[PDB]
């Protein structure tokens, strides 16, 4: 007589392959996917305020190029360039174009305040048949072309103080003619320049007259720079030609705003994590979507997929099949 | 495993139990029957659960970064600017890697650990009334009706009642 | 923990065992003992010294690194400088997490294991003159006198002098 | 008659909860922590040399500003800058700034040789009334204002060759004055131009002339340079107005200096890890106080404690 | 070890066992001998190829990348090419300390778990025909010739042909 | 009477120390070395191409300095520069040399193609005595030394577009004379001036006149600029003196070329992974041999051993 009691564990029909420390494929019973490999291919439009580019790059809505007027004074957490953008003004470049769209970006904000600059001997308001708004000739919105008054372009030496408690960013240009007639017809003086400084800096640049690609009707070129004013400082701009004023300032800001490049388009769902294929859900603790990412994300990595074991080894009973 | 019990002297698990990791199965006068241990399965359970909220444990969070893509030819900031974040990605890939091999290997040994100790745990009860075939099961000398096996897995078994009974058949 | 003694078999720790990590307590004809034993605590001991040894290894020497803050907006150099930083801290904040993650669990585990190895090496000793009563405890089926119970503790004990009185009182 | 033999751990009144694989909170018998998250709030000034720059960044020592003059020579493992820092010597820019800075205090030494440079024609030793030596007017130590002799400014072409065996860093400058009338009347020619070069590199920096904000009473102001010679190379030096010139050269070392912006004071102690809070202990392995750090220091993480066991898991009674 | 085998109740090693890493040494009616175990020699064996293999899995592809040695002083960009390798080489450094201090205690503990194993094994093998006496050793109270010890050996050892002769000799 | 049945394992009379993570130093039956740490001393030829720059830098080679000029048909993936490389020709210096250097290497070839640039109304193609071709003075290949014909030196202003699906690189420089006299000489113009444009961004630069320190016979000097034009863009130039003209663009590649500074003598063997020292095995997952590395290599780490155990504790006895 007597009994047997025999102790066991279960085991499932279709266990899953996973790594170990001795082992690269060992069977157990189920496990847990590591890496988020999907997107929807949208980008979410909560909780982040996304503001999508359209046909505009930051540093076009920034100028103020008019088919980008209607980003003025705007705000966002992610600004989205879209491959479809163009500029159609001034052909124009900047040299640390990176790092000015960088500055911009982290502020998170366009916000303009205009300034009442006093511009005694020139003319102001300049624009061109390359920048189009409405039926005439017109400029970026937030610099002011400045040219000869009567027969004369003085000595510009303006100034204005930063009496504020928040820092002012000044965006302005200078203008390259590409000729000679230019030059002196729009200001006079055969070579120009264009001084702006601070307390504590001071940039200088002189125009060069010359051709440069056919670019909108334009062998002419502006070049963009900017100067940051803190409190207590005093913007001072100095020039005998060739400026391209501002027209005020924009404020800056410190926070979570960044910028992206994608063409996903934005849809109506809450989505922590961002990509440039679109949101991701966060749950996992890697991803291996894109390793561009805004938000709370999963961190990239390299691998397509990676299992934790979430059950013991799988061990079925052997069959005679 | 570190225990040798799952893929060891215990051959398979059992694809018929379905309400536990670990059970027990038995025969005696009256038939077989099949019954899930929820302490050990608990066991295992919480701490399989335990380390899995821990590797999920929320995400960082990350906004303005550097850039990752260009469109022109740059040098040396832009050979910086790639070289960093490559190797930011090769060290989180390697901290994946090592991590599920590491959880793994413990989660097999924890596992089969579990099933060890709720068999440890069981021929302690009998004492000196049954013996270990070597294959998870125990022989019980003596006369064990369905309420004698029950009151094994509840861990109500009083050894003494039966071991006069079982002594003298272990014994000849 | 992997062995299942601590906090397993054994219900709970003894608060009044200052004198050691480990150890015994005995019942018998001359009344209650308790004795810390020294080889067990100190394999545990010695086994924590090295890792605490090897966590405490020294830290690195470091002189004219980069900047790390800034007074002024500059964008991409500077983008770049605070992102190598963050990346640094996020890695060693993720190896100190794993560090004392893996480590703590191999501390309950090995201090676990010289729980059971001790209670092992008990039973091998005793042999066939008692019984595994399931709560860490040994039925001793002898006359166990003092000197008895030292001799358990201290390594001395001749299982075969009590040999025929024990199996007689187990069967 | 029998006896009983219980095997047994002990177990302490109050654990401490630690973090494992499985548990975020189980309690042992002991532990210990792996993160500082504390400092004396003072830098102590051994064993690393300590330069406590007070009034004066690195650069105003470096160029010689007057209420600088005490760090003439100097040298450090750290230089500390402080926030009550001022500059009271001529207005001034360095472009690349940060670098400047940076390759000086990687040096960490102030030594300066003072090298015959011959300046034919011209007149030395400018200075100005917002760079005050005792009552008169006067100029950063290191540096040397050229001016017009009598109604003349020549083309300047002087050479300083690298005989030695080590590296040697020049600082120099460019005036940029504020109207025309300073110019003709301190140059005489309407543009200055300056080249500095040697055989491997070049610079050339054009004044800008114009008026910029007031500081310390002056529009005008001047942008420094720097160019370091190696052995066999040679500094040739080529102006016709607004030079700054240098009055010898810096030597430079490679070593362990450093520089550390911080307001903690210095006391009298011994600690090897300094971070800008303060001297912290280097015994725990990981810190939370400042990843900004010089010496033997623990590595910088975000977690504020991270307990370490050090018993077996604590089961009460 | 976590096991207490290797380097513990088993006293040392046997340097003369050169075909195994686990085996049997005997004496019985017929002499001594020494026989390895080939089951638990392959698991070691088995376990510790996969983690080599798993640890040199090939190397990574890199073609340009950054400077990291430089002629000439410049500052602040340096500074950070420096940082940036300076910071790659300490964390890699790490893990590669940490990844052999893990993977060699983990070695330590599989091997000794493996001797565990196979001791336990026989003891279960063996039933109520033998005693363990706490080295490592079982005292087998029956004749076993080298046939019966063979049958031990490769797991055909049938206990009941023995166990009336064995429980006599133990009780 | 019976028998004793005793469980074993296997120990060697000296075994080898490992870490773990309670020691420091523990001794196991055997271990395997995780660390690569020697070089045979020689760059082994297969399977990567390897291109010796013996007496050229690659930017000598790319610019067309006279004893460059058998680099002028060649690829690689790996060139090695030499500390011998010495420049022959024109004085020059690069602003942002190391980008150049960095952009060329990563392309991984010298292919030039001509372009009919027309200089119109300048003299072209001239040489210096400091650059010898042959008998003669001469000049780098690459370049288009333009200077006045008869006495006017005009508005140069040249376009070229890129119609092809590759990117172009265009080289080019501008000469700073030593005085005006040379200057007026050459260009007519008192000042010259390059601008280099495409349609998003441009290049300006303003020559330097004044002396510097001889080198090869000379104290003027060329400055290097490069201009990338992709495929629908267009290049335009535009001077009225000092233009060191191109005279074509190199064909751009994108793949897994580099650069490296080596004296290792190259050898006929197979070997992935290069280092400066030589090439080094790879089937370890780290090395201790150099940081700089080129092809699938270990991982660079401080430590110059690391064992892992591949056996048992070692209990001799
Ligand atoms: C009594 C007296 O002397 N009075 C003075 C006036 O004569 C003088 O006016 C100028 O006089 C000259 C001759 O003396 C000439 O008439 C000028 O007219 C220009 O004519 C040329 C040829 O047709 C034409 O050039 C074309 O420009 C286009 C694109 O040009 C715009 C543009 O869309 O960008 C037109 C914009 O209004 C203009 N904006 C400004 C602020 O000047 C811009 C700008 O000039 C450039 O973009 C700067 O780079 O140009 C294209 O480039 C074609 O290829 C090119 O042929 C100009 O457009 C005509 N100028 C204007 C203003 O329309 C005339 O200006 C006056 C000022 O000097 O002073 C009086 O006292
Ligand atoms: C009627 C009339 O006036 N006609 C004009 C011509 O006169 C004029 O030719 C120039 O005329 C002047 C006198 O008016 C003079 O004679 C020029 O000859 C130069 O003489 C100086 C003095 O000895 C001599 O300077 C030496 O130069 C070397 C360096 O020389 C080279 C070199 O190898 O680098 C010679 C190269 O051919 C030259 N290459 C080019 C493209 O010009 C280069 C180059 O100019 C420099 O590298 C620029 O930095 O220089 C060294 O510098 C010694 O120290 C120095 O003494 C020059 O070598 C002579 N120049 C030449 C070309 O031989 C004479 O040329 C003509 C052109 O200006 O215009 C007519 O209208
Ligand atoms: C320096 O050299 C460059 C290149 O030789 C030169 O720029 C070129 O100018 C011509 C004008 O002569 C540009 O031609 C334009 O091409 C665009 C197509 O992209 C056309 O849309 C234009 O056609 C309209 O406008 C013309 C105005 O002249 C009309 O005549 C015509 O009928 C159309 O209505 C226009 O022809 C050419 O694109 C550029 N090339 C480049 C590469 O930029 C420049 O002018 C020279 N500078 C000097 C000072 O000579
Ligand atoms: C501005 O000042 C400069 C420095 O004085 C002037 O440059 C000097 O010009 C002279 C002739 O014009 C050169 O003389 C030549 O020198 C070589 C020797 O070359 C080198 O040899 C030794 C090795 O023993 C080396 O150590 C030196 O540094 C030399 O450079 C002679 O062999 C020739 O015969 C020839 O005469 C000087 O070399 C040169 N010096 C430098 C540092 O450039 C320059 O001319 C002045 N500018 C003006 C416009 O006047
Ligand atoms: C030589 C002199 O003192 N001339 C008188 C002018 O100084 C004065 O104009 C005022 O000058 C102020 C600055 O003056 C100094 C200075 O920096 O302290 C005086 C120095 O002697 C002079 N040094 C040299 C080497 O020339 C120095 C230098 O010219 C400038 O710093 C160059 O930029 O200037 C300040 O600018 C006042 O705003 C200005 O009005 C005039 C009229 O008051 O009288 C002169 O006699
Ligand atoms: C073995 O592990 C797998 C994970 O790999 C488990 O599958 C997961 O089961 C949960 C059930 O709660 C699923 O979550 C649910 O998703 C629905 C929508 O799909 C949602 O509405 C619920 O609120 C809940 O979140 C999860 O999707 C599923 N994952 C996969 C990949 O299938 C499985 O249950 C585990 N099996 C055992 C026996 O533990
Ligand atoms: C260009 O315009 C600026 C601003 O209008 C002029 O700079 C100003 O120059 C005056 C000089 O009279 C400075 O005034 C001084 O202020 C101190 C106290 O601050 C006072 O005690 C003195 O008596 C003196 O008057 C004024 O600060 C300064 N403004 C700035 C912003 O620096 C400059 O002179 C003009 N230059 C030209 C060439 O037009
Ligand atoms: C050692 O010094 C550093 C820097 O001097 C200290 O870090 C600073 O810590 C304070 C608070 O602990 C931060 O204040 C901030 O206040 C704003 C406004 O209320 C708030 O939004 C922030 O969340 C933060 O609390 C300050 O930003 C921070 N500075 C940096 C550069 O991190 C550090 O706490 C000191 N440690 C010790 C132990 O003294
Ligand atoms: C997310 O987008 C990236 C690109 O933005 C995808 O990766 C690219 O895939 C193309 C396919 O033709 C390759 O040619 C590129 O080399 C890839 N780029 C990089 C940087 O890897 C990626 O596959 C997308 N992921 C998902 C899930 O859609
Ligand atoms: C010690 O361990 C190493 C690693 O397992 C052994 O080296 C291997 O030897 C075999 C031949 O026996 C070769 O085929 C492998 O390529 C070697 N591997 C490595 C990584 O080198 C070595 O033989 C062992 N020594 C002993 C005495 O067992
Ligand atoms: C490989 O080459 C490097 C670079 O030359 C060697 O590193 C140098 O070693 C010398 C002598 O020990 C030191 O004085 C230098 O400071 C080292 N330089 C650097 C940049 O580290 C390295 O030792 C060589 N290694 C082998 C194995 O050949
Ligand atoms: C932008 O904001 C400023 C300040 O809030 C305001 O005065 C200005 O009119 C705004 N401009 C537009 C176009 O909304
Ligand atoms: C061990 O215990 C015995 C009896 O309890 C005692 O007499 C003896 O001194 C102890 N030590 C040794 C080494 O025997
Ligand atoms: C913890 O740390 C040490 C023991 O190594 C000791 O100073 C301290 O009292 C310990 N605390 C407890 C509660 O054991
Ligand atoms: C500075 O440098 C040296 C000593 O190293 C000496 O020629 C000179 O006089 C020193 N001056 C001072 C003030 O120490
Ligand atoms: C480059 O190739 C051409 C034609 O294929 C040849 O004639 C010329 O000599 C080659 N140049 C070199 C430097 O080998």
């Amino acid at each position: 007589p007597g009994a047997t009691l025999c102790l066991g564990h279960h085991a499932v029909p279709n266990g899953t392959l996973v790594k170990t420390i001795t082992d690269d494929q060992i069977e157990v019973t189920n496990a847990t996917e590591l890496v988020q490999s999907s997107s929807t291919g949208k980008i979410c439009n909560n909780p982040h305020r996304i503001l999508d580019g359209i046909d505009c790059t930051l540093i076009d809505a920034l100028l103020g190029d008019p088919h980008c007027d209607v980003f003025q004074n705007e705000t966002w957490d992610l600004f989205v360039e879209r491959s479809k953008a163009f500029s159609n003004c001034y052909p124009y470049d900047v040299p640390d174009y990176a790092s000015l769209r960088s500055l911009v970006a982290s502020s998170g904000t366009l916000e303009f305040i205009t300034e009442g600059f006093t511009w005694t001997g020139v003319t102001q308001n300049g624009g061109s048949n390359a920048c189009k708004r409405g039926p005439g000739s017109g400029f970026f919105s937030r610099l002011n072309w400045l040219t000869k008054s009567g027969s004369t372009y003085p000595v510009l030496n303006v100034t204005m103080p930063n009496n504020d408690n928040f820092d002012k960013l000044y965006i302005w240009g200078v203008h390259h003619p590409s000729t000679n007639q230019e030059q002196t017809s729009l200001y006079v003086q055969a070579s120009g320049r264009v001084t702006v400084s601070t307390r504590r800096s001071q940039q200088t640049i002189i125009p060069n007259i010359g051709s440069r690609p056919w670019v909108r009707g334009l062998s002419s070129r502006i070049s963009i720079y900017w100067t940051i004013v803190k409190p207590g400082d005093v913007l001072v701009i100095n020039s005998n030609g060739n400026l391209i004023a501002p027209r005020g300032y924009f404020k800056m800001r410190t926070g979570k705003s960044s910028i992206m490049r994608s063409d996903a388009p934005i849809d109506t769902c809450i989505s922590e994590c961002i990509t440039p294929n679109g949101s991701i859900p966060n749950d996992k603790p890697f991803q291996n979507v894109n390793k561009i990412t805004y938000g709370a994300c999963p961190k990239y990595v390299k691998q397509n997929t990676l299992k934790l074991a979430t059950g013991m080894r799988n061990v079925p009973e052997k069959q005679t099949r | 495993g570190l225990f040798g019990a799952i893929a060891g002297f215990i051959e398979n698990g059992w694809e018929g139990m379905i309400d536990g990791w670990y059970g027990f199965r038995h025969q005696n006068s009256e038939g077989t029957g099949q019954a899930a241990d929820l302490k050990s399965t608990q066991a295992a359970i919480d701490q399989i659960n335990g380390k899995l909220n821990r590797v999920i444990e929320k995400t960082n969070e990350k906004f303005h970064q550097i850039e990752k893509e260009f469109s022109e030819v740059e040098g040396r900031i832009q050979d910086l600017e790639k070289y960093v974040e490559d190797t930011k990605i090769d060290l989180w890939s390697y901290n994946a890697e090592l991590l599920v091999a590491l959880e793994n290997q413990h989660t097999i040994d924890l596992t089969d650990s579990e099933m060890n100790k709720l068999f440890e745990k069981t021929g302690r009860q009998l004492r000196e009334n049954a013996e270990d075939m070597g294959n998870g099961c125990f022989k019980i000398y003596h006369k064990c009706d369905n309420a004698c096996i029950e009151s094994i897995r509840n861990g109500t078994y009083d050894h003494d009642v039966y071991r006069d009974e079982a002594l003298n058949n272990r014994f000849q």
